[PDB]
DNA sequence: ACAGGATGTATATATGTGACACGTGCCTGGAGACTAGGGAGTAATCCCCTTGGCGGTTAAAACGCGGGGGACAGCGCGTACGTGCGTTTAAGCGGTGCTAGAGCTGTCTACGACCAATTGAGCGGCCTCGGCACCGGGATTCTCCAG
DNA sequence: CTGGAGAATCCCGGTGCCGAGGCCGCTCAATTGGTCGTAGACAGCTCTAGCACCGCTTAAACGCACGTACGCGCTGTCCCCCGCGTTTTAACCGCCAAGGGGATTACTCCCTAGTCTCCAGGCACGTGTCACATATATACATCCTGT
């Protein structure tokens, strides 16, 4: 019923609502207004899909809450799967097991995919009989269209003796390695037998990132990325030769790289040492086209008393493109609230919509989006069906906001 | 059901024998109307040492090719009835309808 | 539950003997069990339908008689 | 060797069936107002059972084993059935060309249907006690070596 | 091909157990007597098939000839059911609480359904065309012939 993923803060966003010529619609695919910044997002998405001019940075500026993250989520959705879209917060680089610069270059590598094609042959049928003559034997597999015998060699007999697989089990046998996998006991876990041919060649493609390759080629069974046991790979010894070997895979017909996308949220958390590394990491061939956002203006840079836009030094500020987002009006706010209500199961009245739009233009946009569900549930408390203005007023009274909670501080608390 | 291994070996032997029947492979009628004996002349008193008995090559080192019995293509499968290999489901059907526990070729 | 084995080998052997058989194969019992199970399932489904229609909780013998009559197996001795 | 007529032949055009879609009229549904009777809906009776856990005891299964005698395949071989073929038999595809004989319409009774009586089957409730069902032999009669 | 056993039947007479039969006593359901609309039967009338041909065409049934392939018998031997004796086990008990679960009967009552109207619209029937099949001009198109 309820999956691990539920209705979050960016579920309505299904992608960029652009036309064939990168012209944003008034409201489409869950994106309201934001024409200029949305079309700029479209341009960057197109030049990413192109994947020729690498090493480009963009900064989505604007007032707090002006869909700066919505644009990034829409770009991610439009880019679709099969293309790495790495999203991390500016605070995630501050790690104790690895240095901030190492974490940053690690995220960079994670934001670059490598496309490799395989031509393995996979078997898929059901076991009829398994034999063992203490050693050699025979194996009879069955599918809905045919049955056949198989000579159980050393590897096969050993693997099938180690595994508990027996007669009457739909299984798969990768003739390359011999990995046995049972998808269900029998006819009705139980599951029916497969159809078509028993042994058939299957093409497999893996979009492994340079990070995965490095972790695979660093230690004995070095695939410890699952828990990031590694504190940092050996730069220029196991990290530069992997690049040369990937270039060898390319321009030969072995593999092709897939330019990913990086989205560092709240970049103002990055210190001066992280910005210094970006000034040179974005000048290499294998560098993704990253985007970033910051709600602060000319604030202090973490590390010194210097004041600079976005809290980012000038040396990096003159190295990226800024994308400012304008404030929303009544129309845009109301349409965003309506799309948010459509995402959920709530259905507000027209007067309720106007009241919520006024409340969201008074204090802030996110406050109305939050009060949506509160009023929806308060309506269900009085045994109603539609969220009326009275419910929104009751909620506005119950739940306070930033600006109204700050003004209520006429009683001194701790400090 | 399933056939035994004696039947398959007899089929193989009889097919190899037909592969050397030169007069007429299926129906040697073609009209009925110093007379030495057959190969029995020496096959009845097979000698030892260098001779057609010891002159045999023997089993090869290269494993047998798994080739289909119907179309002559690679056959990763093997029919349960007589062991005759087949390539695809179409091959298995064309076999079962032409060769099975009831028929040989 | 799985009490279909209640119809044991000697029971099937006697049923066959009554039918003129004097020699039975080994694989006959598992087939006779399935055939009898299907025949039952059908007759009992018909009888349970007849019973549910009558708003009764007990499957009367006349309901079984009617269920058999539907399958053409008219059984005399129980009411019709 | 050629220039033109004398035959073919697919090609394109106007004419034959069928089957769907349309268009009238006349029966069959629909609509409505009464009048039971049927069935729903509790409320009582009589069954005769109800379940868990567990101890006991006897035969019906359940199992072991030998082994025999059948279930299978191979061999062979001799009909015998399909495979062409030349013949000829008779279906059948259109016709003509009557007449039974469906199918109908009308008319008008005997023939059902209630129906309120009347009452004698027939149905249940007991009682009784021959008649099957089982014991106990005692012959007989198959089955199985065993010669 | 008998013996020679050896179980299995199976006569045949015996004896209580309990279903089969009978008798009694009411209840109900078939009979009686009489009235009342239909059912359908029967007497026409129509016209649709059904039958009966006949001819021309030719598919087809058919006989024959002629192998090959399949059928039947034979054989060998080799697995897997039969016969029968032992251990296992489930199927009968019996036990020991204390009461209901559910077909069965019955009585109001009341919605639902028959009956019986009058209509009018929707579905059998007649007619209008249009898609596929058919048969025929025709503009070249390939041998034949003067030349
Ligand atoms: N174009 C848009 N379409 C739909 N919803 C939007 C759009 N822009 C902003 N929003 C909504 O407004 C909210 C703004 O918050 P957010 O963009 O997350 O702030 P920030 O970008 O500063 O972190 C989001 O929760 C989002 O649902």
């Amino acid at each position: 019923v309820t999956r691990i993923e539920r209705i979050g803060a960016h579920s309505h966003i299904r992608g960029l609502g652009l036309d064939d010529a990168l012209e944003p619609r008034q409201a489409s695919q869950g994106m309201v207004g934001q024409l200029a910044a949305r079309r700029a997002a479209g341009v960057v998405l197109e030049m990413i899909r192109e994947g020729k001019i690498a090493g480009r940075a963009v900064l989505i500026a604007g007032q707090p809450g002006t869909g700066k993250t919505a644009i990034a989520m829409g770009m991610a959705q439009a880019l679709g799967p099969d293309t790495p879209f790495t999203a991390i917060a500016g605070s995630e680089i501050f790690s104790l097991e690895m240095s901030k610069t190492e974490a940053l270059t690690q995220a960079f590598r994670r934001s670059i995919g490598v496309r490799i094609k395989e031509e393995t042959e996979i078997i898929e049928g059901e076991v009829v009989e398994i034999q063992i003559d203490r050693k050699v034997g025979k194996l009879t597999l069955k599918t809905t269209e045919m049955e056949t015998i198989y000579d159980l060699g050393t590897k096969m007999i050993e693997s099938l003796t180690k595994d508990k697989v027996q007669a009457g089990d739909v299984i798969t046998i990768d003739k390359a390695t011999g990995k046995i996998s049972k998808l269900g006991r029998s006819f009705t876990k139980f599951v029916q037998c497969p159809d078509g041919e028993l042994q058939k060649r299957k093409e497999v493609v893996h979009t492994v990132s340079l990070h995965e390759i490095d972790v695979i080629n660093s230690r004995t069974q070095g695939f410890l990325a699952l828990f990031s046991g590694d504190t940092g790979e050996i730069k220029s010894e196991v990290r530069e030769q992997i690049n040369a070997k990937v270039a060898e895979w390319r321009e030969e017909g072995k593999a092709e790289i897939i330019p990913g996308v990086l989205f560092i949220d709240e970049v103002h958390m990055l210190d001066i040492e992280s910005f210094s590394f970006l000034n040179r990491a974005l000048e290499s061939d294998m560098a993704p086209v990253l985007i970033m956002a910051t709600n602060r203006g000319i604030t202090r840079i973490r590390g010194t008393s210097y004041q600079s836009p976005h809290g980012i030094p000038i040396d990096l500020l003159d190295r990226l493109l800024i994308v400012s987002t304008t404030p929303y009006s009544e129309k845009d706010t109301k349409q965003i609230l309506r799309i948010r209500c459509e995402e959920e199961d709530v259905e507000m009245s027209e007067d309720a919509y106007t009241v919520l739009t006024r409340i969201g233009l008074e204090t802030s946009l996110r406050y109305a989006i939050q009060l949506i569900t509160a009023a929806s549930l308060v309506c269900r408390k009085r045994k109603g069906t539609e969220v009326q203005v009275d419910d929104i007023k009751r909620v506005y009274s119950l739940f306070l906001d930033e600006s109204r909670s700050t003004q209520y501080m006429k009683e001194y608390q701790d400090a | 059901r399933v056939l035994d291994r004696a039947a398959r070996q007899r089929r193989i032997n009889r097919q190899l024998e037909a592969l050397e029947n030169d007069n007429f492979q299926d129906d040697p009628h073609a009209g009925l109307p110093n007379f030495q004996a057959l190969l029995e002349e020496q096959n009845l008193s097979v000698a030892e040492g260098p001779n057609y008995l010891t002159a045999c090559a023997g089993p090869p080192s290269r494993p047998q090719r798994p080739f289909c019995a119907v179309c002559g293509f690679p056959s990763p499968y093997t029919c349960v009835s007589c062991g005759a290999r087949y390539c695809t489901v179409r091959c298995l059907g064309t076999h079962q309808e032409t060769r099975c526990l009831k028929w040989t070729v | 539950r799985d009490n279909i084995q209640g119809i044991t080998k000697p029971a099937i052997r006697r049923l066959a003997r009554r039918g003129g058989v004097k020699r039975i194969s080994g694989l006959i019992y598992e087939e006779t069990r399935g055939v009898l199970k299907v025949f039952l399932e059908n007759v009992i489904r018909d009888a349970v339908t007849y019973t549910e229609h009558a708003k009764r909780k007990t499957v009367t013998a006349m309901d079984v008689v009617y269920a058999l009559k539907r399958q053409g197996r008219t059984l005399y001795g129980f009411g019709g």
